């Protein structure tokens, strides 16, 4: 009943002069690993951007030593994207842009796009000046995110749609 | 209370903040909008009896005395058994029961310690059809994009086929009131998949002016079609069961229903469409608005969208059952209000399965025509709109109870005075309130025959 | 992640593999009507002039002397000038001595050693006629 402290909580320290983004959605260790491979990678340029993670579930063993070998550029953090105080403990009105990672191998298409645009929206009635990055499963479910007043791809909005990319 | 937002916006915010029980004390300092509403919002419905000095006037002057010098606003009273909302030359017998819109309780007792010292249903009180199919009314895009439809109401409709019915009549019936003349009844239409509609059609069968568009309202090719940007009012309702899967995602629909319309444009803008949206989770109305701070456990009446009469949910309702306890009439009082009038007698021959039942006019059919209705009207032009230069709520009651009958119960005033276009409803403002050019005024105006 | 990093990038993988598909036409088929047909006009034609993805084989033809004797360096020259194609990467035959399968090599050296049984991979112009 006593159990542990939350070991993953409480709000991310603001530095001056420093660059972070935000990603959430489907975050397991495959994911979070691929992912910070071909960020973190030394073909490209070097660039002070740090890496925070938000999500529900606790991370695993294996999640958990992935985050400590990146100590210094990686931040996890456990809440919802849909709640606007876990918004406020990482900072998504200052975050340079925010990832919404997807579940691929999933067994409905359309309740993983709902879930991701909910998101999408979630983060924008926070802040409408913020980046956003999505990957969507199917094309026909581009059209809701079109249709959100904030959506704007001047500002640099994106719709990574896998079944468009994937067929063409 | 959906219904009946659509004759006046708003309105729902302010019938069910009558009902919920709270209490208001002034704040030292905060936003002057969020504390003219607060005020209001701390107003319920108290029953009196009435003192015996009323005896012998009529409700006209009976509610303006009251006003000016209880500071007691009285919308209806009890005639031996039936309840007359703002009655016309009605006057005061012994021990008449008010019904009273006030702070507490203890303001109501000034009233009693006061001295000197085949046209219609067979009821008569909604319009009537000789049973319209279903299938003359379907419309395509095509139908519906060279029909004129202005001022009408759109219904954005989410429902499965295998669906739960909601009651789509008991929208429908408050619009079809005899209160409203046949020429200034609203087009109704409802988008949404005719398979559900379908089990929905035996209640609206022999109600004028419907219509019915398949497809779905997400869809902008349909939206366009039946003139969003020109109805009175869209209303986003959903039948379908919740997934339960996750509280913030039970109202995705609705709530991208409700962001296509406001981005949408039109060769005006579609932020200024009139929109009502309906949520099964309460907790979802911080993504109905953009421009405002949403924190998760801020009750639902407190929130932005809720106080412009934007949402709507059924957890507002819940005080009712306690009102109910205390004072019958209370509830019948509502019912009436929203309903447009449903006796005992119509829910009878509705219970027998045969749907609504047509009427010969008679003598007096025709005069159970002539009861209030709810309704809104604008200061900026008319003979009412000296009051709203100037600014002062109790002159402009006085006024328009002597002129025309209309009682005044709040105002529809913009959020900001220097710029969106987003009212909050006040109920039973100060007689010292200050008006603006640009407010509205919800009013209770009686029939006028012709 | 290459998407953050550079929004062009993405913009530039959409148009190369979907046929070129403009924020416009996204508008058009968002609303629900479908793909949407229209009136040819002076500009509407000019669109039509853009490079597309292609694939030419060495085996004959005015550039089938560099297959001969081999020089990837000379063959990405001589068709640019020539037409305009520009040489993405060579598909090549996976054994030289027997099975018709090819793998991808993309942008080679210079002095990569060209063969008669090799294809290029080309962006071509548009030739209207
Ligand atoms: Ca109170
Ligand atoms: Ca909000
Ligand atoms: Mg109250």
């Amino acid at each position: 009943l006593i159990g542990t402290r939350a070991k993953y909580g409480g709000t991310l320290k603001n530095e001056k002069g420093r660059r972070h983004i935000v990603v959430c959605g489907h975050i397991t260790y495959e994911s979070v690993s691929h992912f910070l491979k071909d960020f973190l990678h030394e073909d490209r340029e070097d660039v002070d951007v740090e890496v925070v993670f938000l999500h529900r579930k606790p991370p695993d063993l294996e999640l958990e030593g992935l985050f400590k070998r990146h100590f210094t550029t990686v931040e996890f953090f456990q809440g919802t994207i849909m709640n606007p105080i876990d918004l406020q403990r990482v900072k998504v009105h200052e975050a340079d842009a925010c990832l919404v990672l997807a579940n691929k191998y999933c067994q409905d298409p359309d309740a993983e796009d709902a879930a991701n645009i909910m998101r999408v929206i979630s983060i924008k009635n926070y802040s409408d000046d913020i980046r956003v990055i999505i990957q969507l499963m199917q094309y026909h479910n581009k059209a809701y995110l079109l249709n959100i007043p904030s959506w704007d791809w001047k500002q640099g909005d994106d719709v990574i749609c896998l079944a468009e990319l994937k067929l063409g | 209370f959906i219904a009946q937002s659509c004759l006046a916006p708003g309105f729902s915010t302010m019938m069910a903040n009558l009902f919920a029980m709270r209490s208001f004390k002034t704040s030292p300092d905060m936003q002057s909008w969020t504390n003219d509403y607060l005020r209001g919002t701390g107003m319920e419905m108290y029953t009196e009896t009435l003192s015996p000095t009323f005896i012998g006037i009529p409700f006209a002057q009976a509610t303006e005395l009251c006003f000016s010098k209880l500071k007691l606003l009285l919308l209806a009273i009890e005639i031996k058994s039936k309840i007359s909302i703002n009655p016309r030359g009605a006057k005061i017998q012994a021990n008449t029961q008010g019904f009273f819109i006030a702070q507490s309780a203890d303001e109501v007792k000034r009233a009693w310690f006061y001295c000197k010292a085949m046209k219609y249903d067979s009821t008569g009180m909604f319009h009537w059809s000789p049973a319209k199919s279903l299938e003359d009314c379907i419309l395509d895009r095509n139908q519906a994009a060279m029909t004129v439809l202005n001022g009408h109401v759109v219904v954005c409709l989410f429902a499965d086929p295998d669906s739960p019915l909601i009651g789509l009549r008991n929208l429908v019936m408050p619009l079809r009131a005899s209160n409203f003349h046949y020429h200034e009844l609203k087009h109704v239409v409802i988008v949404g998949s005719v398979d559900y509609i379908r089990r929905e059609w035996k209640m609206l069968q022999n109600l004028p002016k419907i219509s019915v568009l398949n497809g779905s309202p997400l869809s902008r090719a349909d939206l366009r079609a039946v003139n969003v940007n020109l109805c009175d009012m869209c209303c986003i309702l959903s039948a379908k069961v919740p997934s339960n899967d996750d509280p913030t995602l039970a109202d995705k629909e609705a709530i991208l229903a409700s962001l296509n319309i406001k981005a949408m444009t039109f060769d005006v803008y579609g932020a200024n469409v009139p929109m009502i949206t309906e949520l099964v989770n309460d907790g979802n109305v911080q993504f109905l608005d953009q421009d405002d701070d949403d924190d998760p456990d801020t009750e639902l009446y407190l929130t932005q969208p809720f106080a412009c009469g934007t949402a709507f949910a059924v957890s507002v309702l819940d005080s009712l059952m306690s009102t109910t306890y205390f004072n019958q009439n209370a509830l019948t009082l509502i019912r009436s209000l929203i309903t447009g009038g449903a006796t005992p007698e119509l829910e009878l021959i509705l219970a027998e399965g045969a749907g609504l039942r047509g009427g010969y006019s008679t003598v007096e059919s025709l005069s159970n025509r002539d009861r209030c209705r709810v309704g809104q009207i604008s200061l900026y032009d008319g003979p009412l709109a000296q009051f709203g230069e100037c600014g002062k709520y109790g002159d402009l009651f006085v006024a328009a109870l002597k002129s025309y009958g209309m009682l005044c119960i709040g105002l529809y005033r913009f959020r900001d005075t220097s710029a969106s276009s987003k009212r909050y409803v006040i109920t039973n403002p100060p007689d010292d309130f200050s008006l603006l050019p640009t407010d509205q005024v919800f009013v209770l105006m009686q029939f006028d025959p012709g």
